[PDB]
RNA sequence: CUUGAGUCUCGUAGAGGGGGGUAGAAUUCCAGGUGUAGCGGUGAAAUGCGUAGAGAUCUGGAGGAAUACCGGUGGCGAAGGCGGCCCCCUGGACGAAGACUGACGCUCAGGUGCGAAAGCGUGGGGAGCAAACAGGAUUAGAUACCCUGGUAGUCCACGCCGUAAACGAUGUCGACUUGGAGGUUGUGCCCUUGAGGCGUGGCUUCCGGAGCUAACGCGUUAAGUCGACCGCCUGGGGAGUACGGCCGCAAGGUUAAAACUCAAAUGAAUUGACGGGGGCCCGCACAAGCGGUGGAGCAUGUGGUUUAAUUCGAUGCAACGCGA
């Protein structure tokens, strides 16, 4: 996440760009995940859970949440 | 409480000087619902203080308060299972109340004979900034400074 | 004794501690400071505020060198990662470039085992 | 005879397998520069490392292992499994049109092969991690969880072992039976007018009808309707154990009982209760405050002890100035 502060760019603005760049890159997330060894089985299981939850939630929202709530 | 933003209660101003702050001080001082006695003590203390230090009763009293109010106190935020002492800025009504409370406690402690005498001495000390209530405020501030790392991560 | 005007601020921001190190543009270190040496231990040195005061201390230390421009290289996942740069700017350098240099492996060495807490 | 089964032609996608090179990032170590008192770690510490100059930072070098992003309920494989890039050898699947053989097929007890990880033998290698082990914490203890270290092992070659919740807890092969939304990979036509319209194959994910099921659920990839063959079960424990056999260097694997003992053991779902589950909410529940009790004397009640009797009852909150 390289940033160079442009001419007449405020510092706060520069900081904002830097943070955005880092978030987009996903550096913190990568480091956190690589902090400890996740077993392959654990990684697979987590992936499966994420996929299932995401799919179920999407289905519930779009199709199940098409009714009169009140 | 959980579900209450109750209205602050009405305190009448003291008859001699017409001051709400002074009335509150008298109330704090009072014990056993004996208001008359408390007001007599407060007036005696004020009169002596005015004579000793200067200008008026209310101005002297204010000066003492200024030297004994705390800007910041600490609370114990208990979120991560352990308790973080966090600093927090003390709002004005609390600042006055806390300062008054500290002053009265210090006066009660003090070794002079009459209550009025103790109060006058304590107030004068506060004005100078070498007394015990002032020491208490200093201690509170010291703690806040120590725990400044936990100020805006509650 | 020397002057350089333009330095690099290497902000090593681990979870436990923040190390700030001002260096010449080549790599040679001028002054450093940590939250530990800044007077914070444990829960207090693993905070943004500690990082900020460490940064202030570092700036003071390299004041002799008269450094005016400064590019900051942030490393690691840390409570500061921002406080340090804010503090440095306040201390009054022109921040020219801000770069992240956190070392990610391309699936290399095995990490240590997961903590059971 | 050609519909099952196979052969040939042309393409397609693929972490399918075996061998050999190579790339960059990162960790470790080594040497050197800068530089100075800390670093590391945790809930908090300490062990550990550092003024014999560490950690930080730049340069160079060594070496091992693994391939970020792409990456996907994506793909390939009989399963186990397979993930940087390049080459060499190599197996299968699928589609298109035809041509060919002419039931050549399905299943399979014994048998044979393949078979994660750990483990074993011999010879290498060894960065990181890490059983064992050591020290520091925590604790009533802590032969654990946490921390700092750390050896087999993890890697390579070649042998062995032969097991896993080796799971879809679902044997293989074939036929038939309403649908919807996707993914992936072919292919025919439509002007691809654009990413696009209508088909037709393969594999694949979810939802759901009839039907089935104890229910949960399954539902054209069946747990539906059927046919062929195999494997396996017959209450819980004893016990996948003993003995015998076979196999193995060993660890052990495989085959596999009996006495004795009980009237249960189990599956799914229901209503509660409970959770050091989750969401929302209240109450002097905490918080903010004020005043007490626990120390003293005395009053009173209780326990106890004493007594001839110390009447009987109340005795966690919700008995103890209570019946009185
Ligand atoms: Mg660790
Ligand atoms: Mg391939
Ligand atoms: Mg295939
Ligand atoms: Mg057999
Ligand atoms: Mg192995
Ligand atoms: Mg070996
Ligand atoms: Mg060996
Ligand atoms: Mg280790
Ligand atoms: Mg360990
Ligand atoms: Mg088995
Ligand atoms: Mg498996
Ligand atoms: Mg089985
Ligand atoms: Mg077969
Ligand atoms: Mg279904
Ligand atoms: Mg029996
Ligand atoms: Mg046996
Ligand atoms: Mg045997
Ligand atoms: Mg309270
Ligand atoms: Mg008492
Ligand atoms: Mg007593
Ligand atoms: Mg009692
Ligand atoms: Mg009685
Ligand atoms: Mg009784």
């Amino acid at each position: 996440p390289v940033i160079k502060v442009r001419e007449n760019e405020p510092f706060d603005v520069a900081l904002r760009r830097f943070k955005r760049s880092c978030e987009k890159a996903g550096v913190l997330a990568e480091v956190r995940r690589r902090e400890f060894y996740e077993k392959p089985t654990t990684e697979r299981k987590r992936a499966k859970a994420s996929a299932v939850k995401r799919h179920a939630k999407k289905l519930a929202r779009e199709n199940a949440r098409r009714t009169r709530l009140y | 409480p959980r579900r209450r933003v109750i209205g602050q209660r009405k305190i009448l101003p003291d008859p001699k000087f017409g001051s709400e702050l002074l009335a509150k001080f008298v109330n704090i001082l009072m014990v056993d619902g004996k208001k008359s006695t408390a007001e007599s003590i407060v007036y005696s203390a004020l009169e002596t203080l005015a004579q000793r230090s200067g200008k008026s009763e209310l101005e002297a009293f204010e000066v003492a308060l200024e030297n004994v109010r705390p800007t910041v106190e600490v609370k114990s935020r208990r979120v991560g299972g352990s308790t973080y002492q966090v600093p927090v800025e003390v709002r004005p009504v609390r600042r006055n109340a806390l300062a008054m409370r500290w002053i009265v406690e210090a006066a009660r402690k003090r070794g002079d004979k009459s209550m009025a005498l103790r109060l006058a001495n304590e107030l004068s000390d506060a004005a100078e900034n070498k007394g015990t209530a002032v020491k208490k405020r200093e201690d509170v501030h010291r703690m806040a400074e120590a725990n400044k790392a936990f100020a805006h991560y509650r | 004794r020397k002057q350089v005007s333009d330095g690099v601020a290497h902000i090593h921001a681990s979870f436990n501690n923040t190390i700030v190190t001002i260096t010449d543009r080549q790599g040679n270190a001028l002054g450093w400071a940590t939250a530990g040496g800044s007077g914070f231990r444990g829960s207090r040195k693993s905070t943004p505020f500690a990082a900020q005061v460490a940064a202030e201390r570092c700036a003071d230390a390299v004041k002799e060198y008269g450094i005016k421009n400064l590019e900051v290289m942030v490393k690691g996942p840390g409570p500061g990662r921002e406080s340090t740069i804010r503090a440095l700017n306040a201390a009054g350098f022109r921040i020219t470039n801000i770069t992240d240099v956190t070392p990610i492996p391309h699936n290399g060495c095995r990490p240590p085992k997961k903590r059971r807490v």
